[PDB]
């Protein structure tokens, strides 16, 4: 009993015995070692016992986690390796890697995470709360459920059966009885997930037939149905750390064009980690918040493209709460400051404050703090306001309360600055596009979210979306001014229009789409022309 | 589980003694002197329910702001509070009194907060103006 | 009676111009005797309690029923919602007024109230 | 509506239907009304009565 017992428990095979020993002294190791059995263990991972791999595998993971830089390269070199072999058995090694990483623990010394210190995961975001969307779509007939007119019911049993998709959920992972284990994926690993992606477009095809591009789309695809935070957390962390947005937003379109698809729970995780994001951006003034709000909205309005349980109601009331609910939605309303506090070019000086009322440009406002100032007429053109704290060169002609929608009990803070009218103008053209950029970006944004709905539910939806619009206090001035003043500008005027004609073009497709909804029969006033 | 004559009575009785005059109204102030003086099965304790009784002057505080309260205003919200609403309650109404709780609770909380301000920013009002007075010497 | 006052002013002009200082030597308090006159020209509990509750207005507990979320976001979030006029610029010492780890602990600051 | 449901809206009407006490007087100013008040409160007079 002893011995069959010893072998059936304690030695499953003599080949993985060194292995686990590094595992059981890991703490003591130094760093030299690690890179000396690194090798080796990036090698085993493909062995066909199971002690093996998972052996290797904790391994490796302990040796990214100790020596990330080194495991980094490795990676880099084997995803971008000249030949398919080395590319393909890179990728099984990665699922591997993935798939054993549970089994890390307790492979090593008992108790062992006070003694090894593993950083615990770095996030600034605040998810919204609530959730905002369904974290899943319940199958129709679980069959690993115990619990459950005749012919009716078996007929309505298959026809819902036949509407579901089995292929979208971790099947291994819900059939387990439910009666904590912690997950050791260091975040030099997840940086692997990038080369994946752009092997999702490699054609080769190895000599007995698998190509690269399957067996990446098949293990990314696995990855993201079994947990989709794990994968996607290296990339939604870093981007704060760095202004890399167009990186990111480009490796995200890729991930959407290649795989044709997002389960539900991946895109929820997306679009809430995204949501998050521009809360925190909006909610901690930072150099590059406004471009990286605008980048993120630039590609949001798909990420909204496979959402199950979002409705205009919960969405509305849960990111109202939240109260930055203005660089989202157009059917916002937000009375904005009733007065600024502007200083001047020099310092402690006695600053302003004037009265903001609704109608209000900025030319009015710069003329008022130019005269206060006691400033020759000549040097007129040499002073701009300008925010500091958001870093924003503000346009003449764009309104106090549509730039400070807050009603908040403080008030902006501005500053006339003196600086070379060109560059003034320069930075005043860039700041405009990336907001009309923005702007462009929430319509589309609107216009994916009611392009998918139950259609019960989408007259509904259509009419307190006519009853939100009819009800902002300047919608149609919101929809139909533009800054004319800068087309005429020769260096950037052409690139303006060109946004501008997009704009208005959505625009219409947003009133004609909301026009449809609506019953044929609506009783209309005078009103109907303000749409 | 509910409101008794008795209570009814006691309290009553604690309001015509709180309640100097016979205007059936009295300054939002007073009313903690309300609370704390109630007995019986309506009394609170200090050393127990510190938080339940600054919810409650601060749910009364806001009912109306800064304004007078009558007398049935504060039996309503005794009324409410001695009961277990979750039970006893419609739906829309019990959720209305969860927000209105929820909300309660988190103004009271920044409002130990704002006193928290108050210390501190008094504090700190005193570098920026030095550095003023340096600046303009 | 109890250490609150609203419990000590049924008695004290109910039991009993100098003895009511026995009352006054619970809080440990020892005004002058000619001024317990002062007080009593009121005469009248509502209208003292009145008078020396803003007297007497002339906590940890509190601090860790607070704590009852608070990275920089919230706490931001929290403190321009807050209330009365001030300059957002003075947060910016708030924030970093020990640990540097994204959090804080109110008991700090409660050591820190002077 | 559950029969606690009913007491409650029971409950809600009798304090609609209550009023503060009537009288506020103070009865320990005088040296002749104010024993007067404190006989006449007393319950075994109402008893009598």
């Amino acid at each position: 009993s002893g011995m069959l017992k010893y072998i059936r428990l304690q030695v499953m095979s003599l080949s993985p015995a060194p292995l686990s020993l590094l595992i059981k002294a890991a703490p003591i190791l130094t760093e030299e070692m690690y890179g000396d059995i690194q090798p080796a263990a990036w090698e085993l991972l493909l062995s066909m016992d199971e002690h093996m791999a998972g052996a290797a595998a904790a391994m490796f993971l302990l040796c990214a986690v100790k020596v990330p830089e080194a495991v980094s390269d490795m990676l880099m070199s084997e995803f971008h390796h000249p030949e398919t072999v080395q590319r393909l058995n890179a990728v099984l090694k990665f699922h591997t890697l993935w798939r054993f990483r549970y089994q890390v623990w307790p492979r090593m010394e008992e108790g062992a995470q006070q003694i090894f210190k593993i950083p615990p995961p770095s996030i600034n975001f605040t998810l919204p709360s609530p959730v905002l969307g369904m974290p899943s779509v319940p199958m129709f007939d679980p069959p690993w459920v115990p619990q459950c007119n005749l012919q009716q019911e078996e007929e309505k049993k298959r026809l819902g059966r036949e509407a579901s998709l089995i292929t979208a959920i971790p099947i291994t992972q819900e059939a387990c009885y439910e009666p904590p284990p912690q997950a050791v994926f260091p975040a030099c690993i997840c940086a692997a997930v990038l080369p994946i992606v752009h092997l999702m477009e490699d054609g080769e095809v190895r000599e007995d037939g698998v190509a690269v591009s399957a067996v990446a789309q098949q293990v990314l695809w696995n990855c993201l149905i079994e947990d989709p935070s794990t994968v996607l957390r290296h990339f939604l962390e870093k981007l704060t750390i760095s202004n890399r947005q167009d990186e990111l937003m480009y490796m995200l379109r890729k991930l959407l064009l290649n795989i044709g698809d997002f389960p539900a729970q991946t895109s929820h995780i997306l679009f809430n980690y995204l949501v998050g994001l521009i809360m925190y951006f909006v909610r901690t003034p930072c150099e590059w918040g406004m471009d990286a709000i605008s980048a993120t909205l630039t590609f949001l309005w798909e990420v909204v493209g496979y959402v199950e349980g979002l409705f205009f109601k919960d969405l509305k009331q849960t990111m109202k709460k939240e109260q930055c609910e203005v660089k989202l939605l157009v059917t916002a309303s937000m009375p904005g400051t009733k007065t600024l506090v502007v200083h001047g070019q020099n310092e402690c000086d006695i600053p302003t404050q004037l009265p903001v009322h609704e109608d209000t440009q900025f030319e009015a406002l710069l003329k008022e703090c130019l005269e206060f100032f006691n400033i020759p007429e000549s040097q007129s053109t040499h002073y701009f306001l300008m925010d500091k704290r958001w870093n924003l060169i503000h346009y003449n002609k764009t309104y106090v309360r549509d730039i400070y929608p807050f009603r908040r009990s403080v008030s902006p803070q501005l500053n006339l600055v003196h600086m070379h009218p060109e560059k003034g103008q320069e930075l005043i053209q860039k700041q405009v596009f990336t907001r009309k950029l923005e702007e462009v970006g929430r319509v589309l944004f609107l216009i994916s979210l009611t392009q998918k709905i139950p259609t019960a539910h989408k007259q509904s939806h259509v009419s307190m979306l006519q009853e939100d619009l009819l009800r902002l206090p300047s919608f149609p001035r919101s929809a139909i001014d533009a800054e004319f003043s800068l087309f005429s500008d020769p260096q950037a005027g052409k690139e303006l229009f060109g946004l501008d004609t997009l704009q208005k073009s959505l625009w219409i497709q947003l009133l004609e789409e909301m026009f449809l909804g609506m019953p044929s029969e609506f009783p209309w006033g005078d009103e109907i022309m303000l749409f | 589980q509910l409101l008794s004559y008795n209570d009814l009575r006691h309290f009553q009785i604690i309001w015509n003694m709180v309640d100097d005059k016979r205007e059936g109204v009295i300054p939002t102030f007073r009313v903690k002197f309300l609370l704390r003086l109630l007995r019986g099965r309506l009394e609170v304790d200090l050393d127990k329910d510190k938080l339940l009784f600054k919810h409650m002057c601060y749910e009364m505080e806001r009912l109306h702001n800064g304004g007078d309260v009558t007398f049935h205003d504060v039996l309503s919200m005794l009324s409410y509070r001695s009961v277990d609403i979750r039970k006893s309650l419609q739906l829309e109404e019990l959720l209305a009194r969860e927000q209105l709780e929820y909300t309660i609770e988190e103004e009271v909380a920044k409002q130990t907060i704002r006193m928290w301000l108050k210390k501190c920013l008094k504090r700190i009002r005193a570098k920026q103006q030095q550095s003023c007075s340096i600046i303009h010497s | 009676l109890t250490e609150e006052q609203i419990a000590e002013f049924k008695e004290a002009f109910s039991l009993f111009t100098k003895e009511l200082g026995t009352v006054m030597r619970s809080l440990g308090q020892n005004p002058t005797e000619a001024e317990l006159q002062d007080m009593i020209n009121e005469v009248d509990f509502p209208e003292f309690l009145t008078m020396m509750a803003r007297k007497m207005k002339d906590e940890i507990r509190e601090a860790f029923r607070v704590f009852d979320k608070i990275s920089a976001a919230e706490l931001r979030h929290v403190m321009t919602n807050l209330g009365e006029k001030l300059t957002d610029e003075e947060v910016d010492e708030m924030i970093r007024e020990i640990d540097g780890d994204g959090q804080v602990n109110y008991e700090e600051f409660v050591q820190m109230m002077t | 509506l559950t029969v606690d449901q009913r007491r409650w809206e029971d409950l809600k009407s009798r304090l609609k239907i209550a009023q503060p006490l009537h009288l506020p007087p103070r009865p320990d100013n005088d040296g002749f009304r104010a024993k007067m008040y404190d006989i006449t409160q007393h319950p075994f007079f109402k008893r009598t009565i």
